[PDB]
């Protein structure tokens, strides 16, 4: 039991700080109020971090060596039936 | 001879008027690109006896069946006829990188090679793949300058362009 | 084609009159159903080729004599089988052009107009393509507010079928 | 302009608020420090999934009882209320640093949250150990000291942010002791 | 017609695959202006008459030969003929603004617009310079800020200019 | 497919023929474009289209259709289409259609569109259901393709009320 | 008399079509907005007397010559003056209709319909009434989503006016 | 023809006013992006003949009723007539875009291109496919994305030059609908 | 070059690194064999979708009790994420080839896998059946030996890719065992 200090009604409750700054005129900081959401598999695989991989592309055509590129990310990345 | 002065003299003179502001700009232009237009040329002037020397072989080697009997590379005299024919190419396009247009290649390159290259059986696309193995072997700021590199490409396209 | 940003042109339109806050907030209404409706199209996108087998297979386990009458409207050789699994992928992409566009004009316009003679003159039954749709409404595996955006536009066909 | 963001806690509504122009340059004039303030909870928040994570996991890797049967973090759906419970410290923690100020820290979440440990029969010294683990995290990052990770700031010296949140995770780990 | 959601749906499936999955945020993007949309097209709808008025009056300030006796917008008749005509062309631009692409706007105005100016005689660049004289009345007022949030509006506004550029060379 | 249901005709003053080469007075003068008129015989045509269908205060400011009238003046359009895009005109839809029903509508414009009272009530019976089905629009384009239409209006020809009045009385209806 | 729901039903009874969610978004971006536009017209109706009274005065100080001029037109009597303020009444009314329905349709049909031959006959003068609008707009005290939701429905009548 | 600077000259002789500095720093800005827009038409003129090529051959393998017998790109005569109505308008495209106007697309190439294909008996959806086909590739060019050739370039990006190459490519789109 | 590829990594941000030829040629001297190093990514980035997808049906079809009701692989979301995890195990072991070291594909994958799939009830011997698959999909587009499938490459041998996604796939297996 632990009605008495932590309700129900604002039970597991935190504020969130959201950055809009890009070094920019339109540059913002704001302020809510969530309920908060956390699983399992986040011991090792954290929420920022989660399920992202990372894509190599790379341009290149036979004897082109001078236009040859790669590159590097990792987005979100979903499995294709 | 196609140049940024012959375009402009004929247009005065199939009008029927006198030089005035927008065919000096012309020369102006011309003036202010000779400085990178003929960086390319001098050393055209300066490599040609290696780099169709190795064009010329890349040719052979994308397309090794033109040294079967019977076909336009069967003896030795014909391939020396072909790096022949690849030099003057590569003349013209210094030719070209002179003049400021592309005059010289479309008088002597150009103009009738369609011809030439189907009545003696010569593959067309045989001169396009050495053209086009030199255009890629340049490297921009290594062998010229930066704005040398891509007037020196433009030309080199430009041919391809002609011949395919 | 008429998605509820073109209904908004037209009423305005008719006496040319400039836009005001009546079709402004029919547009915005749009917006806010937009991103429940796009979510439906990406998930009914992900899961094409299992909702196609799925409901081609449903309906030939409820009209077992499709696949078994000699005929070139029916299912029985190996062509038509093809034929068959084309509409329903044709069903099922304008299901999710309409989700996409929030409307149901590209199915109005694709798939509805002219769609009785088809029907009529190759001697396809719509009764197949009923349960088709229906195994789609049930097993498309989306649930809450999506899955009712979602729905609409599939039992729409249902009802221009029926 | 603090009590503009103190009103949304008040009215705990879940609508945002923003500021910026006059409103925002209010804010850095009132509060101490306000730019490097904001590159402390730049710091945080753009690391903090990883600081629970790497919080709880090592707190497990030095005791084993409790995802073992029987342990408090055992059945993995509480494991998830324990890293829920961490990251809602963190965001606490973070906001009190933002304020300059540790009120909201002792008013919403630790106020009377040790007799709820108790009553739970949650373990409070391996919660001691996990916050000074935050503890530690948040200064590395407050030193750009970071052997992992890396982000450029405009140079020069942040004693207060380091100070700052060692003083108000010390004040976690004494209430809930 | 077509806006800019049926646009991408148009080549997909003239393409005749799915959308890709960068495209759906391409759009969740584009709902995510939606509000500023909204702020700018009731911007330039509730001062309509005004932007019309002032570019005519505006227009007659530099061009006497228009309302000359024997130029083109002298009578009544044809005097009232310009403001219908600077009134669709506002109308048609506040269409395609909310629509997010030119496509409405170039198929029931600008269509074969220089046809008929060229066959009534109505001389074909100071329609582009009331055009103009609408543009400039119209991306000022875009950019007030009092009765809205603070924020970035401007690559909308650019794309406000985008339609009365378009509106103003489909007319010499 | 639903075809109209079949009703049956009565005898009026259209049906049968009128003898009079030369009318003078009972002639409601026929606005025809192919008259090629002027710049303000056009007017004329308008004026007298806007008298046909809507009464005499739908010709308001308010109710005026400014752009319809553009397409006239250029031949984008002919009579006939400029009469029926007036009937779409939501001046007409709520003035009008939206404070009566579908059976006085169906009477409210045979009148003014064929210029003819209506046989009986099974008439309004029978054409009542193309506004239920097809809508508005799909009754008028229903209407103006009769035979009873193209024959004496044909598409440039503004309608009016057919043989109102007898030759030699006064009265008429 | 247009609302956004009138329109919703109006488009889906041109082919006779079921209300598909096309409509039910365009009704829900209404009910988005009601709110807002309803305390702007709760807050329009509790400021009656005050912005009449000021809208009044403020016509009789930018046009003095109405209230000298001998003339049935003119408030110089003291019957043109509850003429006057009888005008201004109509006019905030509609306003606040407009505000509780979301649309233009109440003044729409009540108000603009006819007023060309009203104020021709009658000999007024149109540029009365956009002072007396414009002394509402900048001084009904509303601000923010609701202002901005009143002041639309404000010089829309500004519009046709002029 | 007219030209990014004929163009606000036409504009301003309807006005008998002077060009004066409200108005010419939209042509001083055309002027310094200049060398950005001379580094576009290299781009695209130096790859044209495998952009006809490629736009007329991707036009056919996905409409093959096209090369079907009675079909309009059947003969040999006929393909090489739609490889060359194809080039040329690729050069109009390339003129407006090294002018900045449309002016010299409009009267020199679309002023009744209409009537002639349907004189011919051309079909209008292969032309609007072989130039969208080619807008494809032009904005690929100019913006340096083209996948199997890359040109090397400065730094920067063109969107405004691939927007306005789209633009000359839905007006030819636009005249022969 | 090297420095940006580490710090997309670190970051997370899902934010794309480029690269010209000078930068090229920097990475380039600093990974040993580089030109053959990027023939084998290729061969597996332009393969990727095709291997995941063979690998889940060739575990499907040797075991089709996943497929059963009351298998980890029914339901319409338990086939969408097996897909999903096979193929950024895939991109995982794709990077390390491209980096010639394994210590990514243990700290952003590897580490505390196989105690979230013990937590998720998820079999382990399929998915060791699974990166089993893809391993000998790799090593036979490495070998040029696909009988289905043909890039031309510069003549020679390439033993160690081979070796490398071997002793990779070999981590993956055991790390996951
Ligand atoms: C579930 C499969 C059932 C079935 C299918 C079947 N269909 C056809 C032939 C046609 N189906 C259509 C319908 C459409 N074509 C479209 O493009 C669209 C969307 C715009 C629809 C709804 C048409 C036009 C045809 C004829 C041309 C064709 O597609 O082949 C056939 C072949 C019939 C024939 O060849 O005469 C079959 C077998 N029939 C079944 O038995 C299944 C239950
Ligand atoms: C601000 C006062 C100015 C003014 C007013 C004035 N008005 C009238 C007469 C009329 N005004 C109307 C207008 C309306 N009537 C309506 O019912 C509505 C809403 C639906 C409007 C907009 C009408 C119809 C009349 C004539 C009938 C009447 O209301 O009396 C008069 C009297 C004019 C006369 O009697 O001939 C005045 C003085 N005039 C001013 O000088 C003020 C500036
Ligand atoms: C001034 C301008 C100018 C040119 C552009 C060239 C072009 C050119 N090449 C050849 C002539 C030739 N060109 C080739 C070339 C080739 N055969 C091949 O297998 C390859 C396609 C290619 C080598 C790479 C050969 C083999 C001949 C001799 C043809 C023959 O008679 O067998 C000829 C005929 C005259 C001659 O015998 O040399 C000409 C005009 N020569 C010029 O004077
Ligand atoms: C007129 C212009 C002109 C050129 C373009 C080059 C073309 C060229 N390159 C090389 C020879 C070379 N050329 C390069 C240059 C490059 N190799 C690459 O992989 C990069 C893409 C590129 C720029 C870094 C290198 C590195 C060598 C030595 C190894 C090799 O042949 O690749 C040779 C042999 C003789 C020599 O070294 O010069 C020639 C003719 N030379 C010229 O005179
Ligand atoms: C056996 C179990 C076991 C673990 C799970 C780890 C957990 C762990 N990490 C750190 C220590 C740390 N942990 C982080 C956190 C991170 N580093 C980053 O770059 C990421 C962004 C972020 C999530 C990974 C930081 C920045 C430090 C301080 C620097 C460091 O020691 O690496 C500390 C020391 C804290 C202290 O007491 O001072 C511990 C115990 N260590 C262990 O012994
Ligand atoms: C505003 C601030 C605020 C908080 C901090 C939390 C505090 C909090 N945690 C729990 C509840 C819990 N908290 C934990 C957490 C832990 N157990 C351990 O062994 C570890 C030391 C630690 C995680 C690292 C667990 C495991 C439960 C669930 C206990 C149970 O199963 O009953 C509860 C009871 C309600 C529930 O069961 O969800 C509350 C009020 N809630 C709040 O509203
Ligand atoms: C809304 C978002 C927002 C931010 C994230 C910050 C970002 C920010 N930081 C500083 C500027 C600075 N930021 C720091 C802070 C630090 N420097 C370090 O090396 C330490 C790691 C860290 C201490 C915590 C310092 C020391 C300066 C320069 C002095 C100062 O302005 O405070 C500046 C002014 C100069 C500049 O542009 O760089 C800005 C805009 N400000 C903002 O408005
Ligand atoms: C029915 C009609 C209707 C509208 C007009 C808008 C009105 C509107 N705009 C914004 C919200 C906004 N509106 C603007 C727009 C602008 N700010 C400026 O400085 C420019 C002058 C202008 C561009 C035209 C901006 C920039 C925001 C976001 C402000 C913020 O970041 O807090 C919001 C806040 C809620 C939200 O986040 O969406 C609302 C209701 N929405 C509607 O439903
Ligand atoms: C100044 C601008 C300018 C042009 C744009 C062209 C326009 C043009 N094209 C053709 C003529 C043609 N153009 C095409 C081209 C096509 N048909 C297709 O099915 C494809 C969609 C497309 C090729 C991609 C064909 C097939 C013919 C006629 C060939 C014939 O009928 O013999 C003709 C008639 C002349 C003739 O046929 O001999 C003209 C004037 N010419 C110009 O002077
Ligand atoms: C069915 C038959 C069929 C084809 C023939 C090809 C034809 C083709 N090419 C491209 C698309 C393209 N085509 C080119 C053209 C070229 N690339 C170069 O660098 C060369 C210089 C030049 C000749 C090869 C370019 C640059 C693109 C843009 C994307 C790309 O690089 O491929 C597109 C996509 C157009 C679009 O997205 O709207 C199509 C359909 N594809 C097909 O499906
Ligand atoms: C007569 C021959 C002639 C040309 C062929 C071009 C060649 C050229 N391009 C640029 C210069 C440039 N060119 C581009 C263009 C691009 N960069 C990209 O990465 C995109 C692919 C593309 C579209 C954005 C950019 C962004 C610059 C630098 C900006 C600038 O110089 O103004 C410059 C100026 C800087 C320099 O000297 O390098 C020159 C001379 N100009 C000419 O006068
Ligand atoms: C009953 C279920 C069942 C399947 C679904 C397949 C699945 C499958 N494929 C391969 C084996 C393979 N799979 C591929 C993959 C591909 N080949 C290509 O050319 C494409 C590009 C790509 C996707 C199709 C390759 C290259 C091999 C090795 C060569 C081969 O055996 O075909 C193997 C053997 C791997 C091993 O254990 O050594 C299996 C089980 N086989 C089955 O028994
Ligand atoms: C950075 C690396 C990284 C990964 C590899 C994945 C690993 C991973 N997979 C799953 C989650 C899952 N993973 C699988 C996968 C499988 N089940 C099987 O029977 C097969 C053996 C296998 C597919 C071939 C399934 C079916 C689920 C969902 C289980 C569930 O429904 O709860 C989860 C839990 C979160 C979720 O449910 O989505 C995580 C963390 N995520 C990551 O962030
Ligand atoms: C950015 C993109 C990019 C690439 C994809 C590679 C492409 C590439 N590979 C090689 C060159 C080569 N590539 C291989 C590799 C192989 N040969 C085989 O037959 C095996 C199947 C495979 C082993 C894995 C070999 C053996 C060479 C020649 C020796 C060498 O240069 O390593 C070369 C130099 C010579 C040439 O141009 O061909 C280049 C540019 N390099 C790049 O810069």
């Amino acid at each position: 039991l632990y009605n008495k200090y932590f309700s129900a009604d604002r039970l597991h409750k935190a504020p969130e700080i959201l950055f809009e700054y890009n070094k920019t005129k339109y540059d913002r900081v704001g302020v809510r109020y969530t309920e908060v959401t956390s699983k399992a598999s986040e011991r090792f695989f954290p929420k920022s971090r989660m399920n992202r991989a990372p894509v190599i592309e790379i341009s290149y055509r036979e004897g082109a060596v001078s236009t040859a590129s790669v590159s590097l990310s990792m987005p979100e990345i979903s499995g294709p039936p | 001879m196609k140049s940024v002065i012959t375009t402009v003299v004929s247009a005065a003179d199939a009008a029927g008027r006198f030089p005035s502001n927008s065919d000096l700009e012309s020369i102006q232009g011309n003036i202010q690109r000779s400085a990178a237009r003929l960086e390319a040329a001098e050393k055209l002037a300066g490599n040609h006896e290696a780099v169709v020397k190795e064009a010329g072989d890349a040719c052979f080697a994308k397309y090794a069946y033109l040294k079967n009997p019977g076909e336009a590379g069967e003896n030795q005299e014909k391939i020396n006829k072909c790096y022949r024919d690849v030099d003057h190419y590569m003349r013209l396009v210094n030719y070209c990188l002179v003049v400021g247009g592309t005059g010289p290649l479309d008088e002597w390159g150009i103009a009738g090679a369609r011809e030439v290259y189907r009545t003696l059986n010569l593959p067309t696309s045989a001169y396009v793949a050495s053209i086009a193995y030199t255009r890629d072997r340049l490297c921009v700021p290594r062998d010229m300058s930066a704005q040398a590199g891509v007037e020196f490409s433009a030309y080199l396209d430009y041919l391809i362009n002609a011949l395919s | 084609m008429k998605t509820p940003i073109t209904e908004a042109i037209a009423t305005a339109d008719n006496q040319g009159r400039f836009l005001s806050n009546t079709e402004l907030q029919a547009v915005n209404g749009r917006y806010q159903r937009a991103t429940a409706s796009l979510t439906a199209a990406k998930a009914l996108t992900g899961s094409a080729q299992r909702l196609i087998t799925g409901a081609a297979q449903a309906v030939y386990n409820k009209f077992p004599y499709t696949t078994q009458m000699p005929g070139p409207a029916y299912a029985s050789s190996a062509i038509g089988k093809a034929k068959c699994a084309r509409d329903i992928g044709y069903y099922l992409r304008m299901v999710t052009y309409c989700l996409v566009v929030g409307g149901t004009g590209p199915m109005d316009e694709y798939l509805v107009a002219g769609l009785e003679e088809i029907n009529r003159s190759f001697d396809l039954s719509p009764s197949w393509y009923i349960e088709a749709l229906q195994y789609i409404k049930n097993s498309h595996g989306l649930s809450g507010q999506v899955a009712n955006e979602a729905n609409a536009y599939i039992d729409y066909a249902i009802n221009t079928l029926s | 302009m603090l009590d503009a963001f103190s009103r949304v806690v008040v009215n705990s509504d879940a609508k945002a608020a923003y500021v910026g122009g006059s409103d925002l340059q209010a804010l850095k004039s009132f509060i101490a420090d306000g730019n490097k303030r904001l590159d402390a909870v730049n710091s945080i928040v753009s690391n903090a999934s990883c600081m629970v994570s790497d919080a709880v996991s090592g707190m497990i890797c030095e005791n084993p009882g409790l995802i073992s049967p029987g342990g408090n973090c055992y059945t993995n759906r509480r494991m998830a209320a324990c890293l829920r419970d961490g990251e809602i410290i963190l965001r606490y923690v973070s906001y009190a640093l933002l304020a300059g100020d540790a009120s909201v820290l002792e008013d919403r979440c630790l106020n009377g949250l040790k007799e709820t440990y108790i009553a739970l029969g949650v373990p409070t010294n391996s919660s001691i150990r996990a916050v000074s683990i935050m503890k530690a995290q948040a200064v590395a990052f407050i030193t750009n000291t970071a052997t992992e990770r890396k982000m450029s700031f405009a140079a020069g010296d942040c004693t207060s942010l380091a100070s700052e949140v060692a003083s108000y995770f010390d004040r976690v780990g004494a209430a809930i002791s | 017609m077509l806006d800019a959601f049926a646009k991408v749906v148009a080549q997909a499936d003239a393409r005749g695959e799915f959308l890709s999955n960068t495209q759906i945020d391409a759009l969740s993007k584009m709902v995510k202006e939606g509000n500023q949309r909204l702020d700018i097209v009731n911007k330039v709808t509730s001062n309509a008459s005004a932007i019309v008025t002032n570019s005519a009056r505006a227009l007659f300030a530099e061009q006497p030969q228009l309302i000359q006796p024997g130029g083109n917008a002298y009578t009544s008749r044809r005097m009232a003929a310009c403001l219908r005509d600077m009134e669709i062309v506002l109308r048609y631009v506040s269409y395609a603004m909310i629509a997010g692409d030119s496509s409405v706007l170039d198929d029931r105005c600008l269509n074969g617009l220089r046809e008929t100016y060229q066959a009534l005689g109505t001389p074909g660049s100071s329609v582009a310079v009331a055009i103009q004289k609408m543009k400039d009345a119209s991306v000022a007022l875009a950019n007030d800020t009092t009765g809205t949030p603070i924020g970035d509006c401007s690559s909308l506004v650019a794309e406000l200019a985008g339609y009365f550029d378009r509106a103003a060379v489909s007319v010499v | 497919s639903i075809p109209i249901l079949k009703y049956s005709l009565s005898t009026q003053n259209q049906r049968v023929e009128s003898f009079e080469v030369n009318p003078g007075d009972e002639q409601y003068r026929i606005y025809s474009t192919d008259s090629l008129p002027s710049s303000s015989e056009v007017d004329q045509i308008i004026w007298a289209a806007y008298r046909q269908i809507f009464s005499e205060h739908q010709i308001l400011k308010s109710t005026k259709q400014p752009f319809l009238e553009s397409q006239l003046r250029f031949n984008q359009i002919s009579i006939k289409d400029f009469i029926k895009g007036l009937v779409l005109s939501a001046p007409f839809r709520d003035l009008n259609y939206n404070v009566n029903n579908n059976y006085r509508f169906v009477e409210i414009c045979v009148q003014r569109v064929l210029g003819r009272d209506i046989y009986n009530e099974r008439e309004k019976i029978a054409w009542s259901i193309i506004i239920a089905t097809q809508g508005l629009e799909g009754f008028i384009d229903t209407l103006l393709n009769t035979q009873e239409y193209l024959s004496n209006f044909g598409d440039s020809i503004v309608p009016f009320q057919r043989r109102r009045i007898i030759p030699q009385r006064s009265k008429g209806e």
